[PDB]
């Protein structure tokens, strides 16, 4: 979330056993990190 | 040449000068504030 110049990031990893799709299970994610950046943003993609 | 002159001059920077020829190392801190949240402050002092 990019909110008031700063970029929120919450993150869970989670052990999981399948090919494909998402799991049925609840989980909460926490904050990792917090940055003061300024910016606007309107797009982004992934690195490979 | 004549009316065609390099732009640059060295300092004569002998350790004999009179003061107002000796060196002296400059800093100049310019502060600002743009729309950005601050990242530079004074340090918090804390009580017991």
């Amino acid at each position: 979330k990019n909110i008031d110049g700063y970029f929120k990031i919450y993150s869970k990893h989670t052990p999981i056993n399948l090919v494909r799709d998402l799991p049925q299970g609840f989980s909460a994610l926490e904050p990792l990190v917090d940055l003061p950046i300024g910016i606007n943003i309107t797009r982004f993609q992934t690195l490979l | 040449g004549f009316n065609c002159y390099f732009p640059l001059q060295s300092y004569g920077f002998q350790p004999t000068n009179g003061v107002g020829y000796q060196p002296y190392r400059v800093v100049v801190l310019s502060f600002e504030l743009l729309h950005a949240p601050a990242t530079v402050c004074g340090p918090k002092k804390s009580t017991n």
